[PDB]
């Protein structure tokens, strides 16, 4: 029963690769699963995922120019998930 | 065609609460230094022929130039006041306070060197050299610049809500003109140099300011790791490498008013001499209450940098603006007070050895580049000051001078009464900086969009 891991960064790419540097104060009880891909809806969907207060790492940005979109997502108290947020902001 | 410095004024909301303010105590502890200086003008007026200035600014070249390196990790370490350990922005600290003592030692050992103004080629008291105990302005001064890079590597480490330094350089001033003096002839001291020994005196307090730094890990959570401040990491090591190239970029960029100390000292050099070499009764009033204008940015630049770290993306970059404008206000506001007042019935014969009897054709260039120039390096302060940029913010001031270079002789061969008038491209050389840099800040706070890059959150 919450909000999002509520702050929005991608800084900028490694124009192939990302920085996704966001919010996190704490953890929960802790834990970041990302989403992965575009925003074209083809092309599937990958997972990075992380510990602390670290939705602020960085992915490994694959494909050219094209537009991505990248949630974060809460996981806490109960082992499940405490909201997620996006940006779709790319290359 | 038109507008290649974008969208100008932008730099406004509801920002009439910008409190840069102790970034004037920042610069105010700095007339605190500006002005022992003076002290020891006219502490060393005692001796006659002690016109020392002689070496005490032909040193204070390889500490301003060296100190602009120095004093170019002022966002290095407020910037990093957005990440965490004060101790590896500190290690910096470090890393650089090694930098300060080793860049440091070549003030300290291109000052060893320096000690051959045995030459000449033009006009007399810029060649002349009957008695020089100038010999030891020269190295008991210039035997400081390793100590005292390290006694800046201090406000290079007030970029963080601090000014401790308005504090000592204060009482810093005041102990050395006990101490100035006390050397030039003196008690229980070593009382006889006293040529030279203004200046004993002077950096024998550089040292003592030194340990001013020392002794401020003292009110709160540290900067001290001083653990051995070594470098090596490839085949050598940055953090001080990186040091480097906001280094360079800045004092190579402090040969601005590093030519705009032998053009301004060429053209007393005509028959111009008289009034004209009074170019410095009225010059070094630019200097002197220039010092707390143009350096709110160089200390404003904080601020910025700081707030980059912080992740306030222009949220910062638009405080660059009411920053750039607020002293700007004192800009036009102190411009008035220039070409409008004179050096009147209070002037002695002090920091420059002239005053009953000359022109003002020396307040017209106190407009001419004056608020034109004011601000349009505190938009340097604020560039560099923020980012990187001062990278070829260096080739922003290979123009102020070789843009203004022919407007060099372009006063001796003058179309009017052109005293000021090789500060013709020298004022509008120098206000191609009313552009050059304060584009690169609407490039530049145009790239807290590019970096901006998700533009509100969740809730
Ligand atoms: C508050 C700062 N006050 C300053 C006061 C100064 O006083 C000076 C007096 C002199 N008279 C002795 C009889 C001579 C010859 C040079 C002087 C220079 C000077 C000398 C040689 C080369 C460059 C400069 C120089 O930096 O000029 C800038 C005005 C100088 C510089 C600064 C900065």
């Amino acid at each position: 029963v919450s909000s999002v891991p509520t702050k929005l960064e991608v800084v900028a790419a490694t124009p192939t690769s990302l920085l996704i540097s966001w919010d996190a104060r704490g953890e929960y009880v802790v834990y970041y699963r990302i989403t992965y891909g575009e925003t074209g809806g083809n092309s599937p969907v990958q997972e990075f995922t992380v510990p602390g207060s670290s939705s602020t790492a960085t992915i490994s940005g694959l494909s050219p120019g094209v537009d991505y979109t990248i949630t974060v997502y809460a996981r806490s108290y109960y082992w499940g998930w405490y909201s997620p947020i996006s940006i779709n902001y790319r290359t | 065609l038109d507008r290649f410095s974008f969208s100008v004024f932008l730099k406004e909301i509801r920002l009439l609460t910008a409190l840069a303010l102790p970034m004037l105590l920042a610069q105010v502890a700095q007339v605190g230094i500006g002005f022992v200086d003076t002290v020891m003008a006219g502490g060393a007026g005692k001796e006659d022929l002690a016109a020392v200035a002689l070496g005490s600014s032909a040193f204070a070249t390889v500490y301003i130039t060296f100190m602009g390196i120095m004093a170019a990790l002022n966002p290095m370490i407020a910037q990093l006041y957005g990440a965490g350990k004060t101790g590896e922005a500190g290690e910096t600290g470090r890393q650089g306070i090694w930098f300060g003592l080793i860049l440091g030692i070549f003030g300290m050992i291109l000052m060893w060197a320096a000690i051959t103004p045995f030459r000449n080629w033009l006009t007399l008291s810029d060649y002349v050299e009957g008695t020089m105990a100038q010999y030891m302005l020269f190295t008991s001064l210039a035997m400081p610049a390793a100590m005292v890079h390290r006694a800046l590597h201090a406000y290079a480490s007030s970029l963080n809500r601090p000014r401790l330094i308005m504090l000592v350089s204060f009482a810093a001033f005041v102990l050395n003109v006990p101490l100035n003096y006390i050397f030039v002839y003196g008690k229980f001291g070593m009382p006889a140099l006293g040529g030279a020994g203004c200046g004993v005196a002077t950096m024998a307090v550089f040292w003592f300011s030194a340990l001013a730094l020392w002794i401020y890990i003292a009110k709160e959570k540290f900067f001290r790791p001083f653990g051995l401040t070594a470098k090596f990491g490839k085949p050598d090591w940055a953090v001080f490498k990186q040091i480097w190239k906001i280094g360079a970029p800045i004092g190579l960029s402090y040969f601005l008013e590093a030519s705009a100390f032998s053009f301004i000292v060429f053209l007393i050099a005509p028959f111009g001499e008289d009034y004209v070499a009074a170019q410095q009764v009225g010059i070094s009033l630019s200097g002197i209450l220039y010092m707390i204008p143009q350096s709110v940015g160089s200390a404003g630049t904080v601020r910025i940098g700081f707030s980059l770290g912080r992740r306030e993306f222009s949220r910062a970059r638009y405080i660059s603006g009411v920053s750039l404008v607020s002293g700007w206000v004192l800009a036009v506001i102190t411009v008035l007070s220039l070409v409008l007042f004179r050096s009147p019935l209070a002037s002695m014969y002090n920091d420059d050895p002239a005053v009953l009897s000359i022109a003002s054709t020396v307040l017209l260039f106190a407009g001419l580049f004056q608020p034109a120039d004011f601000t349009q390096c505190i938009a340097s302060y604020a560039l560099r000051g923020y980012k990187v940029t001062k990278v070829p913010m260096f080739i922003h001031a290979a123009a102020f001078w070789g843009c203004g270079l022919l407007p060099g002789y372009l006063l001796a061969y003058r179309f009017d009464m052109g005293i000021y008038g090789f500060w013709t491209a020298l004022i509008a050389s120098l206000t191609i900086a009313a552009v050059a840099l304060v584009w690169c800040l609407e490039k530049y706070s145009m790239e807290l969009v590019k970096s901006h890059k998700a533009v509100s959150s969740g809730l």
